[PDB]
């Protein structure tokens, strides 16, 4: 558990010193300076857009690819004494695989409303753009976090299911409802990340 | 939760789903009727080539005996385990090497017996069980010098930290080989529920049940065991493992028990365990214990499989495999003792 | 044909046991039958037959070991191509004493070799031994002709100093050594290798030091062999043993020539015993499935077949009788049965790749239809619209060319080569991939990810400078620029064939080509959808389904058409509609069709793309979801009506959940689906991203050296743009877009009319010709 | 000098696509297509007076074309050759 260690003593010591230096900040009458305004303000809505963008497509393939793996190898482990396996149980892959299509889709979606300032004053950049970069953030976030999580979950639906069709052929028809009720999860954040960035405009 | 979900299938995937295809060719109730239905060793194996079995029987001389079919059976499983240690990593190489050391047990108490008799440990090496063998050159040409292999065992052979129990190793020549056994496997088994807690998560949940009940057996069967014999209660206690569910009070009060009523009065407070006593006739033509026990530990090594993200499958497979390896062996010495009136005590898997 | 599934119908055959050989013969060599178990209570290896099959498979092994025995000679194996029948008659008694000769006669022969050779290396020891003990005692031999021991032997060169020191440090100081090279190095007894060796003669005193080096040279793996005591025993063993070499030598070399010659007779005909035997057990093996004299002395079988070939079958039992000679003729007869027919295909070369192809998800069900037409040039398509290039497309077209061409020869020459084998069994998959291939690089104007510009391009430049506001002061103050339609002469139309020329150069590149193959991809699978959905309404028409015609196809056509077809429709419209002068209000359709399925339509923003959208865009949106109850709620209540109210097992429950399931499936599906044809655009894209790249990084260097040297230089350059569009594109990419295409055939398209639930067809056709 | 078979297969379908494909793209730079300007080696400079420095520049490329489509005719002659002796 060293690199574990490692995790918690950096996670432990970050914390320690948020809860001092708030303190501090608080307590010395500074707090004019732990200004949220003129970072979330300045820090350019570029970087936030991007990043959602970034988040969308490559949290949904990190998914995708979880579950991929955690299936492929449940379904070749189970295929060598059972071959069938291989030919029914690709669909669970092909789920897996649906949420990276819908990661890259709401990719394009949040980059289509991307667009130039030529400004860099707040009150220049304005609200609109302002909200724009957060809310495609946002929505790059939900997509991306809803596909990664609705794709480990599908894949660790569909070990299970390639294992127990291994020992008996009639039961992947009715564990396959698992799936699709694990697969909807990512339809949601595709929603919501769609109504997010509905009325999102840069320029 | 450790979520488990997420890294198992990462290193041991593959071998999850090979062990559940090979656990799903055990013979089940369908084929043990009909294996039993036979009346030749030549018709079992006949109806055993239909099974996952095969071919396994057929190089063989026509003449088939007990003793052959059981040396096949136990080749099966050797070989099958190992190909799996061979493709595993390493916590679940962890496990199966705590899996083979209960055969190591046995085969090092072997060496010592025929070494303070004064018989070639070249020679004893062939009875061993393939499981638990020696490679290790150390423990071999010992010139049969009971202290040369216990510094052979210390120094080449795992079994270095549970003879840490003994003192030295005079111990081998005063304490009976019975003795040593047991206190290496009281060992051997707190140490492997130890390793399996520590890897908590499915693995922890499905498997230290089975430990558990490992160690309560073994607490009952060695006070049973132990009435009429020279094995006083104080030396008894240290034979119990302590990863029951007996150990507080429960391995005390067998510990200060002189009769099986008075065992079976401490296992009364335990439901699992009242139930396998009461059922436990042990009058002529019913289950005895260690039938009652065969039966529990079949249904917890089953219901290991109900879980999915854990090394449990592994332990679970080995024995429900050895049991279904004794149950075949028990149907061919049914078959050639003709004594088909006791075919049935074969405890059914699946 | 292929169109579905052949008309299967059980049939059953009443045989006399004498010509039922002969006819079950004939029938494996026709194929069209399939026999099944009929004794299934008593396991395969207690059969009747068991005795006759076990006897074959001894027969085999025998072969396989003369067969085996020819491989370890360099003698070749001969094929004729005839297919003899196995003889009915018991033949096989002469069969079994032919081999049993060929292959006692060939171990005796390897036996007698062996030892034979042992001994004859032995005694040419003992003569090299002799004639050096001569030449030892040759110092001066005045006399003719016992207390000193004597003893010879040879040992490996190079352990002459250790075995010298070993004597001298054992038998200490007190025996004698002298040792002489044997030229011509000799093979080892034993140990069979050519290894130089020494022949040695020792002395000594007494028994204790003959016993010490008699151990010393045993233990040194010497060999020793008497020797002579007398010169006149000397020259008669010599002789003796010269005489014996030659004669083994002689005997050696008339058992090998008898092994040559044996081996060579047995190589002549060694394939055709080898399909006689693997027929004949084919044969029993096959008998065995058929009821046997425990019901009845005459035969019975079971078998599926084909329709058509009824009379074709009772015309190959009239020759099995007539070659049995059995008075009573055999007799076929009907029956209607219950069990499921199998699927058989009718499979032709050219379609046998596309036919393996579709049934890998699993084999069509009895006559329904069967997606091998179809995809015989979907599935080429598909892979060519995403490996799209007119020159890989060349490249694969002329590799599938070469392997149809040459298939005869490489057919004849089997490897074990799994991947090419692979390939060349799809070839012409890989034929039409290529042609298609081509077709679609020409659509993208792409040739190893240049275009080519055989028309002319629509876009002028020089309207910018005439009409526009250009000059070459804004070229150059501006890096890169740009290009607009605007203005009257920039753009003269499309261009008629292919994606226009311009488009390679222009940086603006990616900004056209994602958006037309985006739309490109989804257009192509939404019609490759709706067309699988029209399959399924003639699955559902041949079945005699009406339950599903009226629920089912009908709902999930209008759902599609209304929710997806209108997304095709606004594509194709927008694309007639908005030109360059509309460009500012032209709306994003992407943003179009949320609004549809949000009821969002907005009074601000992009403004509607015709008029009457938003109610004709609401309705499409009602009829999409009233065909989620229409497929969910009805079907189940008319089968619970006419099923439980009707005639009073029928569960509702169960029943409307699995109705449930199929909704959620097929609504979920289709948006899914849709979803996932833009693999199409996305693998498109990568290959002719990947093929840009790689020009510009390997090729653009040998191209950008003004010096005339660089001619040289492209030579190696050009080496490497070759091996690696070979690797990565043609063979990885091509790999990927072919098994996408697939993915896209097996799943979104299939799925619409496809079930999958059939059993292969798997006859009792010999294939033992291998 | 024998070689393998294979070897020499390789060989001779390489240079076969080599002559093809180069002899193709020298044709090309010499009749001065637009699509390949990018491989062209020119400079600053040539942005002048006129388009004749350019289209000098592109005959120069073809000529290395050539040269190439040369030297990959000598290759798969030795190609040929090789076989003829296998
Ligand atoms: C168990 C842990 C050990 C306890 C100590 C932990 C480490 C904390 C020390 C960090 C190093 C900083 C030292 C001072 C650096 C100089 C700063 C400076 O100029 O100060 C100006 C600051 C800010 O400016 P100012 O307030 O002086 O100026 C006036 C400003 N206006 C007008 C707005 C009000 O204030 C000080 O003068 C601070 C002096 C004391 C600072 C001592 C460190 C603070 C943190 C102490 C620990 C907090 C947790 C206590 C409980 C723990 C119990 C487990
Ligand atoms: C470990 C889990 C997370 C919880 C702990 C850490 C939370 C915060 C970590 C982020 C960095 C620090 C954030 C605060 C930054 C300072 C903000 C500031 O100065 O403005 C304050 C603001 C404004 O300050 P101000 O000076 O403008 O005051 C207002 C003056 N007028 C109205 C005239 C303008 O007010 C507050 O005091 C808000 C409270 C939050 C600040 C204190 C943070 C507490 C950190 C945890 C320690 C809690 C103490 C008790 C310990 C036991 C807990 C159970
Ligand atoms: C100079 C290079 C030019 C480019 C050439 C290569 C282009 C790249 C794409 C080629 C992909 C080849 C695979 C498809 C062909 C096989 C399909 C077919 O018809 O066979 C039915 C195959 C094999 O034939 P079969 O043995 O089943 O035949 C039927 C026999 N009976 C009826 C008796 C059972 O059948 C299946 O199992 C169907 C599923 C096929 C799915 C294909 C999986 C991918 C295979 C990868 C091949 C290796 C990669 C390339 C390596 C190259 C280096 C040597
Ligand atoms: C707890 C007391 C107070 C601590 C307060 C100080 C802050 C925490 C610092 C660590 C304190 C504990 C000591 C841990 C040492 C490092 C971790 C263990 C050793 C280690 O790193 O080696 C292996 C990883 O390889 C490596 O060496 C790779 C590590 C280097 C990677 C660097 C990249 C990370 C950068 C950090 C930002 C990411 C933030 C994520 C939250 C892990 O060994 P094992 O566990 O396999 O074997 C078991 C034994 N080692
Ligand atoms: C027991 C545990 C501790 C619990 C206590 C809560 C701890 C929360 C930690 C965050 C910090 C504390 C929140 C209060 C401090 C806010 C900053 C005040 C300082 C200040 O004056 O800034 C104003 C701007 O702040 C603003 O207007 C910022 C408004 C937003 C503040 C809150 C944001 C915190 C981050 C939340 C992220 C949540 C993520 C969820 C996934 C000035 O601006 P001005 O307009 O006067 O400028 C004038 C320029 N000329
Ligand atoms: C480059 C731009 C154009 C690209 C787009 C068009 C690409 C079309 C691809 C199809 C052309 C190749 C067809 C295979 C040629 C090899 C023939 C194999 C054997 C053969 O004759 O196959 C038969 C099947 O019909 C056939 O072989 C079919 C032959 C007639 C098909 C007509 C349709 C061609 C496409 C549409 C017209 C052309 C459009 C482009 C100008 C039946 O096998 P067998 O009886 O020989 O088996 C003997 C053992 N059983
Ligand atoms: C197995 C195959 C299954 C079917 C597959 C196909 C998919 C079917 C989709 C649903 C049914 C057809 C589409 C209905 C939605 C309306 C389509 C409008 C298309 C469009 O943009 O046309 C403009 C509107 O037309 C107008 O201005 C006229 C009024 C609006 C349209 C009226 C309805 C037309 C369609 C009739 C039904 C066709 C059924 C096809 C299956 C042209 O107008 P513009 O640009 O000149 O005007 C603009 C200035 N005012
Ligand atoms: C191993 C098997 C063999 C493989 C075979 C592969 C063959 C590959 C050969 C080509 C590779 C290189 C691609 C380069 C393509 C660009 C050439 C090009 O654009 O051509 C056309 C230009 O010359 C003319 O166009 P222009 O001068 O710009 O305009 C004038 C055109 N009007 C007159 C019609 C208006
Ligand atoms: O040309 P341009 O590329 O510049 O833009 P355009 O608009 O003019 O043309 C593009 C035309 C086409 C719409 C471009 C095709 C692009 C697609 C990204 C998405 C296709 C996938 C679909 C329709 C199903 C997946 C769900 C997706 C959003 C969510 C919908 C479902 C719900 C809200 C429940
Ligand atoms: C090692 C990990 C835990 C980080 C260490 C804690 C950090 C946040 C601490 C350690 C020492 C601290 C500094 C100590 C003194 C001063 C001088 C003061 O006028 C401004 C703040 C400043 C510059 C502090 C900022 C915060 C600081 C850098
Ligand atoms: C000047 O430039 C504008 C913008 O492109 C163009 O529309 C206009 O026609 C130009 N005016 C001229 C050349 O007089």
């Amino acid at each position: 558990t060293g690199l574990e260690l490692l995790y918690l003593g950096i996670f432990v010591a970050f914390w320690a010193c948020m809860i001092v230096v708030g303190i501090c900040y608080t307590i010395f009458d500074l707090g004019f300076r732990f200004d949220v305004a003129w970072f979330l303000t300045e820090t350019s809505p570029f970087m936030w857009s991007n990043l959602g963008i970034g988040l969308a497509i490559s949290l949904s393939v990190v998914g995708a690819a979880w579950g991929i793996y955690i299936t492929g190898s449940s379904i070749i482990g189970g295929g060598v004494k059972a071959p069938r396996i291989k030919t029914k149980n690709l669909v669970s892959i092909i789920f897996c695989e649906a949420v990276a299509i819908y990661g890259i889709i709401m990719a394009i979606v949040i980059s289509n409303m991307a667009e130039p300032f030529s400004a860099t004053d707040p009150k220049a950049i304005g609200h609109r753009n302002y909200h724009a970069g957060y809310s495609m953030f946002g929505a790059g976030l939900t997509v991306g976090l809803s596909n990664l999580f609705c794709g480990v979950c599908v894949g660790i639906v569909g070990s299970g299911a390639a294992l127990a069709d291994a020992q008996n052929p009639s039961l992947f028809v009715k564990i396959l409802i698992v799936e699709i009720f694990g697969s909807a999860i990512g339809l949601f954040g595709v929603i919501v990340a769609i109504l997010q960035t509905s009325r999102v405009k840069m320029g | 939760s450790f979520f488990p979900e997420l890294y198992f299938n990462v290193d041991n995937g593959y071998l999850e789903g090979l062990v559940r295809g090979l656990k799903a060719g055990v013979l089940s109730q369908a084929d043990y009727l009909n294996l039993v239905q036979c009346e030749t060793l030549e018709d079992l194996k006949l109806h055993l080539q239909s099974t996952d079995y095969g071919n396994f029987l057929a190089n063989e001389a026509s003449p088939l005996t007990v003793s052959v079919i059981d040396d096949k059976l136990k080749e099966k499983m050797v070989v099958e385990f190992r190909h799996m240690r061979n493709h595993a990593y390493e916590p679940l190489a962890s496990f199966l090497d705590f899996i083979t050391y209960s055969y190591m047990i046995d085969n090092v108490i072997l060496l010592i017996t025929g070494t303070l008799h004064q018989r070639s440990i070249a020679e004893l090496v062939p009875k061993c069980h393939p499981l638990g063998s020696f490679e290790q050159m150390e423990a071999v040409n010992i010139a049969q010098t009971p202290a040369e292999l216990y510094n052979a065992i210390l120094v080449d052979t795992p079994l270095a930290a549970f003879f840490q129990d003994c003192i030295s190793e005079q111990d081998l020549d005063e304490m009976n080989i019975e003795i040593i056994r047991n206190t290496l496997y009281k060992a051997y088994l707190e140490s492997f529920y130890k390793f399996c807690t520590l890897l908590g998560g499915t693995t922890a949940d499905a498997m230290c049940p089975i430990l558990e009940f490992e160690a309560d057996r073994r607490a009952f069967i060695i006070t049973i065991n132990s009435f009429g014999t020279e094995l006083s209660k104080e030396d008894r206690a240290k034979l119990f493992p302590h990863c029951g569910r007996l150990y507080p009070e429960g391995l005390a009060q067998l510990a200060r028990a002189d009769d099986y009523e008075q065992v079976k009065n401490v296992a009364d407070y335990y439901p699992e365990y009242k139930l396998l006593f009461e059922g436990a006739g042990s009058n002529p033509g019913d289950k005895t214990l260690e039938d009652r026990f065969f039966e529990h530990e079949v249904k917890l090594n089953k219901l290991a499989f109900l879980n999915q993200f854990h090394f449990g499958v592994f332990y679970a497979f080995v024995k429900l495999k050895e049991q279904e390896c004794r149950n075949i062996v028990w149907i061919a010495e049914c078959i050639a003792q003709r004594h088909r009136a006791k075919i049935d005590n074969y405890i059914p898997i699946f | 044909e292929l169109f579905r599934s052949e008309e299967m119908t059980l049939a059953q055959l009443f045989l006399q046991s004498e010509a039922a050989y002969c006819c079950v013969s004939e029938l494996e060599e026709l194929g069209k039958v399939q026999f099944r178990d009929l004794n299934p209570d008593v396991n395969v290896f207690q059969r009747k037959f068991v005795n006759e099959v076990r006897r074959c498979e001894e027969m085999d092994r025998k072969l396989r070991f003369v067969e085996k025995e020819i491989r370890k000679a360099n003698i070749p194996i001969m094929d004729t191509g005839e297919n003899p029948e196995v003889p009915f008659p018991r033949d096989m008694i002469d069969l079994e004493a032919n081999f049993e000769k060929i292959e006692n006669e060939l171990k005796e022969i390897n036996t007698n070799q062996e030892a034979l050779k042992r001994n004859f290396l032995e005694l040419t020891e003992l003569k090299f031994i002799l004639r050096k003990t001569q030449q030892f005692f040759d110092e001066m031999a005045d006399p003719d002709l016992l207390r000193l021991g004597f003893v010879a032997g040879v040992i490996n060169r190079e352990r002459i100093p250790t075995f010298e020191r070993m004597l001298w440090r054992v038998c200490r100081g007190n025996v004698f050594l002298r040792q002489a090279e044997i030229e011509n190095p000799l093979e080892d007894p034993v140990t069979g290798d050519y290894v130089h060796k020494s022949v040695f003669i020792i002395f000594f005193q007494g028994d204790q030091l003959k016993n010490r080096v008699k151990k010393i040279c045993e233990g040194f793996r010497a060999s020793l062999y008497p020797c002579p005591e007398t010169p006149q025993e000397r020259k008669e063993m010599a002789s003796g043993v010269n005489t014996r070499i030659d004669d083994l030598q002689m005997v050696l070399n008339q058992t090998e020539d008898h092994r040559q010659r044996v081996l060579q007779a047995a190589a002549k005909n060694i394939r055709v015993w080898f399909i006689k035997v693997r027929k004949m057990k084919a044969i029993y093996h096959t008998l065995n499935l058929c009821n046997i004299d425990v019901t009845q002395k005459c035969l019975i079988a079971e078998v599926w077949c084909p329709v058509t070939d009824l009379d074709s079958i009772q015309f190959a039992l009239r020759r099995g009788t007539e070659h049995s000679g059995s008075t009573v003729p055999s007799i076929l007869n009907r029956m209607q049965t219950n069990q499921t027919p199998p699927t058989y295909n009718k499979t032709n070369k050219f379609t046998h790749g596309f036919q393996n192809i579709v049934d890998a998800y699993g084999i069509g069900t009895y006559r329904e239809i069967n997606p091998a037409p179809y995809t015989v040039i979907t599935f080429p398509f598909l892979f060519a619209v995403m490996f799209g290039d007119f020159g890989h497309g060349i490249l694969m077209t002329l590799f599938a060319v070469w392997m149809v061409l040459r298939e005869s020869r490489i057919l004849s020459q089997k490897n074990e080569n799994e991947m090419f084998s692979m390939v060349f069994s799809g070839r012409y998959i890989i034929l039409l991939m290529g042609l298609f291939s081509i077709y679609t690089g020409l659509i993208y104007n792409d040739c190893f990810s240049k275009s080519l510009n055989i028309f002319g391009s629509s876009w002028s430049v020089r309207p910018m400078f005439t009409i526009g506001n250009w000059t070459e002061e804004t070229l150059l103050g501006s890096s890169v620029l740009q290009l607009n339609p605007a203005i009257p002469g920039v753009f003269g139309g499309p261009y008629p064939f292919g994606i226009d020329p311009i488009w390679n150069i222009a940086t603006n590149k990616l900004t056209f080509l994602n958006s037309f193959k985006m739309k490109m991809s989804v257009i192509l699978g939404i019609i490759h959808m709706l067309f699988g959905v029209s399959l399924s309404l003639f699955n559902h028409i041949y079945f005699k389904k009406p339950l599903n015609i009226y629920f089912g196809f009908i709902p999930e056509i209008i759902f599609m058409s209304s929710l997806f077809g209108y997304l095709v429709i606004l594509i194709f419209y927008k694309w007639t509609a908005y030109d360059a002068h509309s460009s500012r209000n032209a709306p994003s359709l992407l943003i179009h069709f949320i609004n549809m399925f949000l009821f969002s339509y907005p009074e601000s923003g992009n403004a509607m793309l015709y008029s009457g959208q938003k109610g004709i865009q609401c309705f499409l949106i009602v009829v999409a979801m009233l065909c989620v109850p229409w497929m969910l709620l009805f079907k189940p209540l008319i089968l619970r009506h006419q099923y439980l109210r009707k005639k009073h097992v029928f569960d509702f429950g169960d029943t409307m959940v699995h109705q449930a399931i199929h909704t959620i499936e097929y609504c979920l599906g289709c948006i899914s689906n849709t979803a996932s044809y833009l693999r199409l655009w996305a693998l498109s894209l990568a290959h002719a991203q990947l093929s840009e790249v790689l020009w510009t990084m390997v090729i653009h260097i040998g191209l950008h050296v003004r010096s005339l040297a660089g001619g040289l230089g492209l030579f190696f350059i050009f080496a490497a743009f070759a091996t690696l569009t070979v690797a990565i594109l043609l063979i990885m990419e091509g790999l990927s877009a072919f098994l996408h295409a697939l993915r896209l055939h097996w799943v979104e398209f299939q799925n619409k009319f496809y079930t999958g639930t059939g059993f292969k067809f798997l006859p009792f056709s010999f294939e033992h010709i291998r | 000098l024998c070689c393998g078979p294979k070897l020499a297969a390789c060989g001779i379908v390489l240079s076969a696509w080599g002559v093809i494909m180069l002899i193709m793209l020298g044709i090309f730079f010499n009749v001065h297509s637009a699509v390949l300007i990018e491989d062209v080696p020119f400079t600053e400079k040539d942005f002048e007076n006129g388009p004749q420095n350019i289209y000098n520049l592109y005959e120069q490329v073809s000529y290395n074309c050539f040269i190439a489509a040369g030297l990959y005719l000598l290759l798969g002659g030795f190609s040929f050759c090789q076989v003829r002796l296998n």
